């Protein structure tokens, strides 16, 4: 969700 | 081959990490850093997964590794700062969040996760 850090690429 | 090997651990580790199986996803991305060692995503997801099991000692190192393959990965800095925060290296985490704002001149995580470093 959005340009966030806790999401995996 | 060595390209598709890097996607295999991305999809297979991601499908474990989003299921809540961070520990299982680490062992996936581990194979890709050993198969390629040039995509900054593989170490970034292994770092995030270690950070989801409170392994900030391991996630510091894997956040650094992702920055060594990319250099411009602003998320890899914010992630490292979150590791070094709960590692007790609070002032080293600041030096990482102060970087995220160079690469993203409005980053809400780099303003907020950094404010925790400064509070009493």
């Amino acid at each position: 969700s959005g340009p966030t850090i806790e999401e995996v690429d | 081959g060595p390209h598709m090997q890097a996607i295999s651990e991305k999809d297979r580790g991601n499908g474990f990490f989003k299921e809540g199986k961070y520990e299982r996803a680490i062992e996936c991305y581990t194979r890709g850093i050993a198969a390629d060692g040039a995509n900054a995503l593989l170490p970034a997801n292994r770092a995030m997964a270690y950070l989801k099991i409170q392994k900030y000692e391991e996630a510091e190192k894997d956040c650094t590794q992702a920055i060594l393959l990319d250099g411009s990965y602003s998320k890899a800095f914010a992630r490292r700062g979150t590791a070094r925060t709960f590692l007790g290296k609070l002032n080293e985490a600041k030096q990482d969040f102060e970087t995220v704002l160079l690469l993203e001149p409005g980053n809400k995580q780099a303003v907020t996760e950094l404010s925790k470093i400064k509070k009493k």
